[PDB]
């Protein structure tokens, strides 16, 4: 028996990027042309890429040609597949199989395969923010809490840029959901809380989302 | 460039049946075909490394043929082990292409789905998530369609389906579909229904419930 | 300017695996020793891997030695870093750095750096499920419902194996949360809903989180 | 090889001449380099071979030392020079780094003004509660925020973010967000934020009662 061991596969976002790799055991890849194959949710096998013995010639299936790059390491026995700007239909199990035979030739089938690794390309390429008020309970503090937006960045202004003094817009934090969240605050005179209107202008160019939120006492 | 025209897309049979499958190249190749088995979610296994040319260690029940354009695979009395997918491959020096695999499956008469709908448990709902489940308990063949409607509004994009492979005692398929909604959105509507079509049904089947009733 | 661009960042789980890569422009990599570096939580740097010219030598810091693997592929100008068995202290920005000078020598600093890509190793190495009843409405269907776990499997049985006829447990689905869900069901005579108490004895075997739930009419 | 760098934070005025020291656990000859790093940016090389200034690096940066003691001197701090800095031992096919030094603008100690914000009704109706504690205009940068719900120390359910030094008053500000589902937030009443800082003789707590 001989073995191949795919790694790196998981959840992805459309127009995002991932890299797969395949290790091996009981054999050396330095003799073999190495191939990537996938099984789509529709159940059919698609060939994806190959790279020759001696790393000479690299070839691709026409759905991934130009978008993907195949790579190899003949010494530690690893193969790689960069997947730049993935499509929703790049969702598949991705297998790494060796072109091979007991005696090798200038043309053979795939005589050993690894168990395959799942890749899912979720269709949400950009997510637009939610915006929530940070309500002011001398000097008072108020703000806006931008949340659940992808990718960065978000820009925030206050009163269309007329209110700049005392404003702090914080660096975003990356949540364990894979989505970003930032807060923008401003300190102002407590006396102005009844008359002055405070509006934070949240712009998210990647989703083409603009939100104007008025922040007022509860 | 070559495309493989494998036929049928699904073959129905049973233990001890001799079966034949056929891959037809869209333009001629020099007998560069090979054939694989694939069990669900597994790696494929190579059976035949050139047309009619069986790989060593492969069970003797397997066979095939090739004519430079038309090709076959054949199994000499199926075992319960053989009820998997089979794929043809055309392999060139630095590329390959495969047939849309012939799924081999255990045959029976057509059977319509028993449909059941489950509301979210109160215990799930208090946590803030509502998962509504639709069960097609047993049917044959595999191909069925389920759609969700909330307040008679056809839903789109908020459900995930999985099918169990053939049952060990009756060889039917079964499907379940999970409609996912936050507690907020779920309490916004009353009726939650699933509508089913299948080979055995003369009209769509709908199961529904009213939230809170 | 010299151009470097990392790819393959994002979220990972403790005990999990990832692969980074970096590609380049305005130079060929083959004349350079290439490196990986990270910025650990204290704002301090750590060096992570170095691969020499012609892949002759590969050296690593003790924290990542035997866990990680660097590789390079000069014929397409790419460098890779596999990260098997990631741990929470590997949470950092990562960068692909060129060892170099205006005139290259036998030992040099790192001159050209890519903009970096973030890697986060979340401590959720075995996230335990949430388990919920599917309540029966001549034949009735009941069941149990599993959500939000990693890794697989979650295992289910009915009344500790006393019930087996008509039992189905479905293949898991990968949610947009990056966590699994499934369901288990059984069909029984409707007359028994009053007398027989159906229960599902479950386990998330990775975390060994053993759960039970009684399923009865609502 | 192991390295140490001191001080971990260096506070100075514009125009000052400052020194940052690196000490190696064993002799490394002159095989050491220095790097400037801005927030959110990859490090830029300043000096190598202990003293060799990189082509295009301003002359105000210099380095000296051999064996186990190395120094980076910046002679006349400009606003661009207030950054992270790191000593780096380099060898034919490897390297290692010290812990780094952060250079900041010095000002008097300023205690944070603390504010706590409960979740908005809108967000709360969606099923998620994000309270936000704000530490406004403090100096120096080290501050600690602890969340307590019904006097229960929270752990693992909050994230923090800190601004860079304010261009006008040289202070920092910090926001901490404690995130909880609607199911977990309604369980407990009081939500507090305990702040400690060099400018506070005892910790300051801001709190609210749910509802
Ligand atoms: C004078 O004559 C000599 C020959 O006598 C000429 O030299 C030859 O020049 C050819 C044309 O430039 C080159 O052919 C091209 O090579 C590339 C890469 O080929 C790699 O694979 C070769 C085969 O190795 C296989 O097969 C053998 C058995 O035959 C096995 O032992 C081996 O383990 C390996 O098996 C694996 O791969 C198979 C598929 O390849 C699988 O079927 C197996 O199961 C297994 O997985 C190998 O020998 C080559 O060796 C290297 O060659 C490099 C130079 O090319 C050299 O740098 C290096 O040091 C090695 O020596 C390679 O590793 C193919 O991809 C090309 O394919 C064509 O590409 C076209 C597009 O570009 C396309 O249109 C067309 O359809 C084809 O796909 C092509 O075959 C020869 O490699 C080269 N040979 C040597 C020894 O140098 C010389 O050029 C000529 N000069 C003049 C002026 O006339
Ligand atoms: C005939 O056969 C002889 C012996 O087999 C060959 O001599 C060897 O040649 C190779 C290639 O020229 C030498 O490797 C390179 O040596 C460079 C200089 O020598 C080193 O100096 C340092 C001190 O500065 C010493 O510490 C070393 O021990 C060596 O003496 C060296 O700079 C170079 O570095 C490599 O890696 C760096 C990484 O960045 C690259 O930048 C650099 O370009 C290069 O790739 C190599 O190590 C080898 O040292 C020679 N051996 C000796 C001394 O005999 C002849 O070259 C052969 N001639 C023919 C006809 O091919
Ligand atoms: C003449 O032709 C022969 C083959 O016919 C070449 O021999 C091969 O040479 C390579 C490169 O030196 C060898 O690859 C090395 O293998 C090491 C492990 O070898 C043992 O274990 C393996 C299984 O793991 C067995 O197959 C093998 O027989 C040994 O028992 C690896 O650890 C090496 O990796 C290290 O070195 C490289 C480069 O320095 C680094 O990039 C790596 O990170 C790592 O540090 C290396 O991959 C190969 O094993 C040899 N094959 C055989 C059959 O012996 C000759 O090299 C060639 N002559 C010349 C001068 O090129």
């Amino acid at each position: 028996e001989v073995q191949l061991v795919e790694s790196g596969g998981g959840l992805v976002k459309a127009g995002g990027s991932l890299i797969l790799s395949c290790g091996v055991s009981n054999f050396r890849i330095s003799a073999h042309t190495m191939n990537w194959v996938r099984r789509v949710p529709g159940g059919g096998l698609e060939w994806v890429a190959s790279i020759s013995t001696s790393s000479t010639y690299r070839d691709y299936a026409d759905a991934v040609k130009g978008r993907f790059t195949v790579s190899r390491d003949d010494l530690e026995d690893f193969v790689y597949l960069q997947m730049h700007k993935m499509r929703v239909e790049d969702t598949a199990i991705y297998y790494c199989a060796r072109k091979g035979s007991d005696r090798l030739s200038d043309n053979d089938p795939f005589d050993a395969w690894g168990p395959g690794t799942v890749v899912t390309v979720s269709p949400a390429s950009t997510k637009g923010p939610s915006v929530f008020p940070l309500a002011p309970s001398g000097t008072a503090a108020l703000g806006c809490l931008v949340k659940d937006y992808f990718p960065e960045p978000v820009t925030v202004s206050w009163n269309s840029g007329a209110l700049t003094s005392g404003v702090h817009t914080f660096p975003a934090v990356l949540q364990s959901s894979g989505l970003y969240s930032l807060s923008s605050v401003v300190t102002v005179p407590s006396s102005s809380l009844g008359t002055q209107t405070y509006i934070c202008n949240v712009n998210h160019k990647p989703s083409n989302t603009k939100v104007d939120k008025k922040v007022e006492p509860k | 460039d070559v495309v493989m025209t494998q036929s049928p897309s699904t073959l129905s049979a049973s233990v001890g049946d001799t079966i034949t499958i056929t891959c037809r190249a869209s333009q001629s190749i020099e007998t560069w075909l090979a054939w694989y088995q694939q069990k669900p979610g597994k790696a494929p296994k190579l059976l035949i490394y050139k047309a009619s040319t069986l790989k060593t260690g492969v069970p003797s029940r397997f066979s095939g043929s090739g004519s430079g354009t038309e090709f076959t695979l054949t199994i000499s009395g199926l075992q319960f082990d053989d009820f998997a997918t089979y794929h043809c491959q055309h392999y060139a020096g630095y590329s390959a292409t495969f047939g849309q695999g012939t799924r081999v499956e255990i045959k029976r008469t057509v059977a319509a789905p028993s449909v059941f709908i489950f509301p979210p448990s109160d215990e799930q709902l208090k946590s803030g998530t509502a998962s509504v489940v639709c069960l097609l308990n047993n049917f044959y063949p595999r191909e069925a369609k389920v759609q969700w409607k909330v307040d008679n509004a056809l839903q789109s994009g908020n459900s995930q389906e999985s099918v169990t492979e053939q049952d060990s005692k009756d060889s039917t398929y079964s499907l379940s579909s999970t409609l996912t909604l936050s507690k907020a959105d779920y309490e916004k509507h009353k009726v939650y229904a699933c509508e089913v079509t299948h080979q055995g049904l003369s009209s769509p089947v709908t199961k529904s419930f009213n939230r809170g009733e």
